[PDB]
């Protein structure tokens, strides 16, 4: 990515700027060994597979020795689930005229409950009927959410927190064993339902 | 480079230390605390530390404990503090026996424990002491791994080790508790048991309910000598022992 | 005696009084 | 040696079988989820697992680029069928009650309860040359149904070993005998007797049925001894004929027996000696002469250690 | 007739089965007093009575468990008295009436803790697979070393070439010894796992804490080792790159970071 | 009566029962 | 039986050894 | 022979002794109904029985107490009645068995606590020297 701004702190009149070369490694199951990392840095260089990772060149900073904080923006979801996304045609909810590509929050409890990364659980375990329907109710409400990860807590929060959010609850079910999520609205007719 | 300092020095300074808390010289067990120091010496085992959490002595004589694997307890008898390790340095023979028909009355409790549960990986945390930087080693279990369907793993802080191959072992030692599948027994004894102190190991045999003799380590205590004359003790099956390598 | 209804009745009779109780006596039992 | 188990599709089966094949030492040239070519020092041999059924054929060499039933030397090329069709053993779709599974390093013996009284088995492995010099001797068999609801051992249906049966795309089972009266060696015998083919083989796989081709029969039908209830097994005897009806027995089918099941439930165990027998039906329980709803009381005996 | 059974107001005769299976092993029991056939499957008496407490759930894995009764003697628990086996006994409760060949489903998990409170009784605790969302999620460390256990989904190596099988040549109290490991450099085996067969498609499993010459330490003891049964012992990875290149050549696959960067930030206070 | 066998049960039979019956009602009992 | 004298007991009686025996036994109750 | 006698099937006869030392000042009890001579110290008898609850180890001081239960009418708890003694009570328990001139020490502490639950009888809590790690 060709990155150009080498007068952003107002170049050698102010503070410098932002000029470089920007290559990004996602870490793809296939990706490859980027020469110029190795050979720049040398020695048993690995390909980095699994993990995002950049690498910067260029111009950081004028004047003063003192280089600024950065913040960087970035959009995931896709790149999980290893090699099989689950239900992918719901998979991402569009906000704002696109500007804001949220995830359903049905497919982050999937792959908190089937990521191999996370915990990793045998996908024949999940009821797929309540999940697809699950999905298919929260994109038609628009109902996404973001998250970031670094608290290091127990999955049980994360999945709390996440209920909480849309108003869910994930049970395994008894007769049949597998896991079923059930959502709290007013989508039922009073006929069927048992009396007691 | 790394001038380390004996934890059992550590823990009787802050016992007698007169600037700390400041207890008579007197109540200490000698013999006990020297032969603890020569171990922890002989195994080069030091740590570093240091003071600005400004809490109960309590919590810093339990982090010392947990990081060493010792316990400290004031001997009923004598009266004096005493400190136990936790190490495979005792001799099968000149242990107490314990049986229905020579002190044991009723045992309860078995707490046979699972396996298929537990880690797989263990991450222990240090620091260097030369630069003072986090730094941390991975003690791996391929074989529960290989059972688990689901990888997991757990994080322990050891700020107290300064170097890697200390944090080995205690490492290795955490693992060799954790995934060993211990057994622990909750038996009650007559008069026989009166003179047993916390962490000492004996053996315990009962035949009708099939257990061999096995070496336990004594937990909690609790004894009445008038009235009910029940004394009853908690164990735990001994797998405690710090790996030289 | 004291076996079958001194211990037993825990189980399913002795909960909510022992509830009310605990939610009568707080400071007094919530500490020690 | 001897395992036992549960498989809600086929596939599944497939999965278990070459997991116990691998874990005793079975060399298997390529392995898929459907698709298996795999040998031993024996003999080659390939399969495929269908919807509801299994396709196998045997094999002499092995080439990755063919198709299952392309390998050189294939018997779908190399019989006298017109058809050319390669063995297909029959069965249901959905659960398998159990699968008794009998391993070894020269054979592999399967019996599958795809229902309550339903038995299906699959055969593989090959014969003991009994000091025999011939080239060959791997044989393959298949379960075939006919029709459901109807007989389902009508005349028209084969079956292991089969020594009578009317079809003319098909075949039950099969066998190896390479260097027939001159001809090539790669040469996949089919167990047929109705088509006048030169070159045949026959076998006592019906059992005790009105019109099957056997000297044997009637040991089978007596196996059963009614004075002290004894039960022997009786080696089962094949034969080829020449191309001059001139027959050669060529050997019998290893740690295999067939007996009558008159006095004896499936699965109940006679051990005679130091080597135990298992013995169970080979279609359905029935009575003594319903040879056209059932399989009557055949009964196939394994040597299990 | 099972659910009309449940609302027949006179016909009430109920029946608690159990099922535990490990692979290809399955144990059937149940609470009556005579075996019941069901999916062709018998269930054995036990003679004395096995009993629950009851379900509960209740969205807390720590509090949702599930208690079971059973006498002494009780086959598939003995397993535990001496060693916790490797691999987990998923347990399956089933619910049926006398006279009747439909059951449902109740329970579904796997033990979780055993003990024999009395000679003549045992208590098990069974857990559901809930439980197993407590322990932490992160799994993620940027250090040196690899990160992965050695044949992981994410190491992605084929332990099967270096498998070794070979028969003990003496067995101690704490040390296996054989002669054919020691011709492998002292450490080869260092992390690595000893696997054997017990009974059908199952295997128990132990560890090695280090290997030297042909003498090698086992974790745990190496009790209910067999001393004459066949054993397979797998390497194991110390996690250097330089290790994981060199031995297994798996170095892309390699997960840890050695040399990116240690400590250099972008926002700190003097670059030199 | 409501004196030696309602509180001195408490010695070493009334224990194992609280605390099953603890670990069956926690969310309930943990707070207040 | 297990109704006036099991769970009213709590009134004025069932309390002091109730607390007794929880500062015999904290680190086993404290936490579950 | 104390060991022995507590081997013993037969000879049981557990008697606990009591010592209160304050420096030069010593108080001897004893929970028998006649007096003991132990040490060339003889301990009185309370007209109505000292008794106590247990020793328990467990390694944590707030819950390894020891209590003690003695009539209204005890010297050593007295002073405590208007205002606690500013040196703290030290206390040894030995055990012996009647006719036996040998004893075991069991327990030792200062007084942590008393009260007069009754006017007839008393309850004194003991604590450790643990419970003194605490502070910060």
């Amino acid at each position: 990515v060709r990155i150009n701004a080498p007068e952003l702190f107002g170049g050698d009149k102010g503070e410098g700027g932002l000029d470089g070369t920007l290559d990004v490694l996602f870490g793809e199951e296939d990706q490859g060994v980027l020469p110029r990392l190795a050979a720049m840095l040398g020695g048993l260089v690995p390909a980095f597979r699994g993990v995002t990772t950049c690498f910067y060149s260029g111009l950081v900073t004028s004047v003063n020795p003192y280089p600024k904080k950065w913040e960087i923006l970035r959009r995931g979801g896709n790149r999980l689930w290893d090699g099989n996304p689950w239900y992918p045609e719901k998979q991402f909810v569009w906000l704002a005229d696109g500007q804001i590509k949220a995830m359903n929050p049905a497919h982050i409890l999937y792959l908190v409950y089937t990521g191999r990364d996370f915990r990793g659980l045998a996908r024949t375990r999940m009821d797929e009927a309540s999940w697809r329907a699950a999905a298919d109710t929260l994109y038609a409400e628009g109902f996404g959410l973001c998250f970031e990860w670094t608290r290091s807590d127990s999955f049980k929060n994360f999945c709390e927190t996440v209920k909480s959010h849309i108003g869910a609850e994930v049970y395994p079910n008894r007769q049949t064993g597998q896991i079923s999520i059930r959502l709290l609205r007013d989508d039922y007719n009073v006929a069927d339902l048992p009396l007691f | 480079q790394i001038k380390a300092m004996n934890p059992a020095h550590i823990l009787y300074l802050v016992y007698t230390g007169r600037d700390f808390r400041g207890l008579a010289r007197t109540r200490m067990d000698e013999a006990s605390w020297r032969a603890a120091a020569d171990t922890l010496y002989a195994e080069g085992f030091g740590l570093c530390f240091e003071w600005t959490r400004s809490d109960s002595f309590k919590n810093f004589c339990e982090t010392v404990k947990s990081h060493i694997g010792a316990e400290v307890y004031p001997n009923r008898q004598t009266g004096q503090i005493s400190i136990r390790l936790l190490r495979d340095d005792y001799n099968v023979a000149d242990l107490p026996l314990f049986d229905e028909d020579s002190g044991l009355l009723e045992i309860t409790q078995e707490k046979t424990g699972s396996t298929s549960l537990a880690p797989s990986q263990l991450i222990v945390k240090y620091i260097d002491q030369i630069d003072g930087a986090q730094r941390q080693i991975i003690v791996n279990n391929n074989a529960v791994a290989a059972s688990q369907g689901r990888r997991s793993s757990e994080e322990i802080e050891f700020l107290g080790v300064p170097t890697g191959e200390l944090a080995g072992r205690v490492g290795e030692r955490e693992m060799r508790l954790k995934t060993t599948g211990l057994k622990r027994y909750k038996g009650v004894f007559d008069r026989r048991a009166r003179s047993l102190n916390p962490g000492q190991p004996f053996l315990i045999r009962s035949t009708p309910r099939g257990i061999p003799e096995t070496v336990v380590r004594v937990g909690r205590i609790e004894d009445n000598f008038l009235g009910d004359g029940k004394i009853t003790l908690t164990v735990v099956q001994d797998q405690f022992n710090l790996p030289a390598t | 005696d004291t076996d079958q209804m001194a211990a037993d009745m825990w189980a399913g009779k002795g909960g909510e009084h022992f509830l009310v109780w605990l939610n009568k006596n707080r400071q007094a039992v919530k500490q020690i | 040696a001897y395992f036992t188990g549960t498989a809600n599709n086929p596939a599944d089966l497939l999965a278990k079988v070459r997991v116990h094949a691998e874990s005793l030492g079975w060399v298997t040239d390529r392995a898929s989820a459907s698709e298996w070519l795999c040998h031993n020092a024996d003999g080659y041999w390939s399969f495929n697992a269908g919807a509801n059924q299994f396709q196998m054929a045997g094999n002499t060499g092995f080439d990755n680029s063919l198709a299952w039933n392309a390998q050189p030397g294939n018997s779908v090329q190399n019989n006298p069928y017109s058809s050319k069709g390669p063995t297909v053993a029959q069965l249901s779709g959905g659960p398998f009650t159990r699968y008794h599974l009998f391993a070894t390093a020269a054979y592999l013996h399967l019996h599958v309860e795809i229902a309550a009284g339903q038995f299906r088995p699959v055969m593989i492995g090959s014969l003991n040359k009994r000091g025999v010099g011939y080239t060959g001797g791997q044989y393959v068999c298949g379960s075939f149904i006919y029709t459901p609801g109807q007989a389902l051992t009508n005349n028209w249906s084969s079956h292991p070993f089969d020594g009578y049966h009317i079809q003319y795309s098909n075949s039950s089972c099969m066998l190896r005998l390479d260097g027939l009266d001159g001809g090539p060696s790669p040469e996949w015998l089919p167990f047929d007797y109705t088509t006048n083919v030169p070159r045949r083989v026959v076998g006592p796989g019906r059992g005790n049925y009105s019109s099957q081709y056997h000297p044997d029969v009637g040991l089978i039908d007596a196996s059963a001894n009614e004075l002290n209830s004894s039960t022997t097994t009786v080696p089962c005897a094949i034969y080829a004929f020449g191309a001059q009806q001139r027959s050669r027995y060529v050997g019998e089918v290893p740690d295999f027996g067939i007996c009558n099941m008159a006095f004896l439930a499936p699965g109940d165990p006679l051990v005679v000696g130091s080597d135990t027998w298992r013995v169970y039906p080979l279609l359905q329980r029935g009575t003594a002469t319903d040879f056209d709803s059932t399989s009557a009381w055949v009964g196939y005996c394994f040597r299990v250690v | 007739s099972f659910n009309s059974r449940e609302s027949s107001l006179a016909d009430g005769q109920p029946v608690r089965l159990y099922q535990f299976s490990r692979g290809a092993i399955r144990w059937s029991y149940n609470s009556s007093d005579r075996d019941i056939t069901y999916q062709n499957q018998i269930f054995r008496t036990v003679p004395g009575g096995i009993t629950d407490n009851g379900i509960i759930c209740s969205g807390d894995p720590q509090s949702d468990q599930f208690v079971i009764t059973a006498p002494a003697d009780l086959d598939v628990a003995l397993l535990y008295k001496t060693r916790s086996p490797s691999d987990a006994i998923d347990l399956v409760v089933y619910d049926m009436h006398y006279g009747d060949a439909e059951a449902a489903v109740s329970w579904v998990g796997q033990i979780g803790d055993v003990d024999w409170p009395t000679v003549d009784s045992c208590r098990i605790t069974c857990v559901s697979e809930d439980e197993l969302m407590d322990q932490p999620g992160l799994t993620d460390t940027y250090c040196r070393t690899c990160t992965a256990i050695v044949g992981d989904h994410r190491c992605k190596v084929n332990l099967v070439p270096y498998r070794v099988t070979l028969t003990p040549q003496s067995v101690s109290a704490w040390v296996i010894s054989s002669g054919v490991v020691a011709g492998y450099a002292d450490g080869w085996f260092t992390g690595g796992y000893v696997e054997w067969q017990v009974d059908g498609d199952n295997y128990d499993r132990r560890f090695i804490e280090q290997h030297a010459g042909a003498d090698l330490h086992i974790l745990g003891g190496t009790e209910g080792i067999p001393a004459g049964g066949q054993l397979r012992v797998y390497p194991g990875c110390d996690g250097l790159a330089q290790t994981c290149d060199d031995k297994f050549s798996n170095l892309p696959n390699f997960r840890g970071f050695n040399a990116m960067q240690g400590k250099s930030p972008f926002d700190g206070d003097q670059v030199w």
